[PDB]
RNA sequence: CAGCCUAGGUAUUGAUACCGAAGCUGUUGCCUGGGAGAAGUUCCUGGCAGCAGAGGCUGAAUGUGCUUUAACGAACGCUCG
């Protein structure tokens, strides 16, 4: 899982944009690879983490942490560079035991996957119309 | 050896706490004081076995 | 969001595999609607929670929730009934203030699932790897 | 209500399956009427209970119960008895004034009867699913 | 089970009147979901209502209620309203274990049904006449 | 009551404008349907709220309320998309005793529509003028 | 807002009957215009009430209330005076912030006109149905 | 036993620090009881034991002894577990005649008491002076 | 306050058995954790206590605790006819 250059193509409404994360580096003090698109105001810039928590003696459980943070620019008539007015996070933890299993690991990857793309969450998180 | 010996002394204690007996409890009180303790009035269970 | 049939294709390892996930009774206790496994033991052993929980004194901040769980179960050589061995299961939130615009709710739901297809998180993920 | 043995049609998810319920007679003790499915095990028989109670004093409160029951076991391996692993209730329980006429009587019947075979209850039930 | 308009016919002796029956929505606190005939005063209104509790604690026992009340008054002389003097009841219990699956489960609710049309429960409680 | 696009007609002071209400859904939490002018930006949305309460134990009388919030863009020549700056509030709630009727009721309905279009209510919001 | 005679007409589930409501004496203590039927002694009976609540310390931020009050009575087969066995009532309570402005509370005025006017009002009221 | 929260006030120099003692049980050995402070970390609960003994053979005269613990709780210290730093000793002990009078005792009690709100001792314990 | 019960909760091989709180709902505060964007803060997850949303039936105090506060038979007021 060596960081580098994450291109996601095609995402958003009509599927048609592309982001690149560049690669920054891991905090070692928390064990966080971080991964930010181009840029060079630290508070304008779409960012992903992605840290792996081996079952410690008083969890005994596997824990995968994925963030995304996506900043609004609002950016101003002059008077100076934008100011942040709107984050968008996301947060996905995935957990599993010692004798957990590559497939069924992959498996609950591929389900959440694509249920984001399902029609159900489509409008649950687009429109924020409660599943009913 | 003797850890093992203590222990096998809390067993027997706490097999007394469970099965449930007051006086009978008191095998193990008499194995420290190194004398004959009398009671006072009328204990409990847990009460003899937290700090006893 | 409405509430009906899923069926995810290309799911897992190899991407090959289908889930049907039924809908269920949307949860009056805490308004989160609910799916699963086609069935019959599968429909209460197999999940799918989806949530969205308005802005609040606590929320602010509309809050999306998905949680998905699988749980692996096994027979002994002699029992009948399965009895879970395992359990899988991962959470996915998406917290957006009350000025968020839904392009950019789906640019982040496009994000997320363009990131879980990424090499990078199926190798952390399916094989359990801190990126280094 | 002369007892007999009962032959229920068309039932099941297809509406296929036929149940033969013979009659087991009457408790003395409760007055509670019995009918059972022939088989070889009498442990594994689906069983009926119907009971008619008589009204009491000074409230009259006309009842009548009917329980069904039935089992479903799994001879495990190397037992030579086909336990009862499995057991499903359901108890009906109808509650008339002193001065209620057959009228409503049946009606309520009938529509309990309607109820049960509309597809609320259907799915109510079948898929469990919690109805809103 | 999403909540509609209930529509039943072919009930009574006869098999001829015809219950319309609206959804009254869901209680948050029971989480009881509730239908109601329509009619000019809502205290003359024939209800019924579905219940659908979730798995308990250690024994998980699955169960579903369902209680159909039918009223029925008599505006007494110089009595300007019309006070209910008369009240059905049925109440419905299905217990089912969280191994239970849906075959077993509509083969419950077809037992149940057409137990409610064959002779037997017809003069048991159209008459009140005990089983024997 | 089954929610639909409400298509209301001639509005506002000269009567020219038309609102759409597309059904948004119903918070089980405390049984409330919810529709929501189309937009983007939830917070920059007329929305309508509709709650029938059932004859409590403790209350014993049928409610029905009707709440309205209008907001107001108040849209700034660039630098970000537009703020909430005023809020139109508007909360009307019936009441009912069990054996109310539905003539009284559609009654009590027409009664304050025809008073909302009457001269002095006219005069007494839309000018704030005192009732005198 | 001068007080004076209104003919409020089409009114009811036929929109056919007409009420005309004469006026009162401002209550002082309060502030509040009332209107009475035609009389004679349903002017003791059936209200409406007006109240203009004009910015303070706690309002700020206008508040127009509009309470109906309707008491239905009969006449018990002996007795001579009728008296009260039914009370409708419902109140309106517009919150207008002090920047407000007429064409939005005109606006305002006609969206809850109509809604009222509208479907799904007319059956949540008339008939108590929730939204579902 | 000794089970009764107290809630302490005016501590400190200041005067305006508040603090509250829960039991957390009592050791049936020597009379001990034992509270502390809401919390779950040491240095942040302060321990609070009181002893109370009765003659029996080795001495003839009661013992009253109170034992307080204030470790200092440091926030800055490497990470999110505060440890302890001054370790702060409060030792009290008493020595009470078998003839002796709730009298007395409370004459010590409160000659004790007020030596210690006087600024007698507040020299002697906090800027650590002698008697010049 | 005491008791009585149940409407409900419960389980149960059905029959039978405990309780009346049940139960969940939300809210006040106590609120730690674990993880961590990296935060001039938002997110993942968690517990404790309190409040409000089951019900009535019967008797006791009219400021509060309790120990001679009592029992018998007539008269009086005083309800009825």
């Amino acid at each position: 899982a060596k960081l580098e250059t994450v291109t996601l193509g095609n995402i958003g409404k009509d599927g048609k944009q592309t982001l690149v994360l560049n690669p920054r580096g891991v905090n070692p003090t928390n064990g966080v690879a971080s991964l930010s698109q181009a840029g060079a105001v630290p508070a304008l810039e779409k960012r992903v983490t992605v840290s792996v928590s081996q079952p410690s003696r008083n969890r005994k459980n596997y824990k995968v942490q994925v963030k995304i943070q996506n900043p609004t620019a609002c950016t101003a008539n002059g008077s100076c560079d934008p100011s942040v007015t709107r984050q968008a996070y996301a947060d996905v933890t995935f957990s599993f035991t010692q004798y957990s299993t590559d497939e069924e690991r992959a498996f609950v990857r591929t389900e959440l996957a694509a249920l984001l793309a399902s029609p159900l969450l489509i409008d649950a998180i687009d429109q924020l119309n409660p599943a009913y | 050896k003797y850890l093992g010996l203590l222990l096998r002394r809390l067993r027997e204690g706490y097999r007394a706490v469970k099965r449930g007996d007051l006086r009978a409890l008191r095998r193990v009180i008499q194995s420290y004081h190194n004398g004959k303790w009398k009671p006072a009035t009328a204990g409990n269970l847990w009460l003899e076995f937290r700090y006893g």
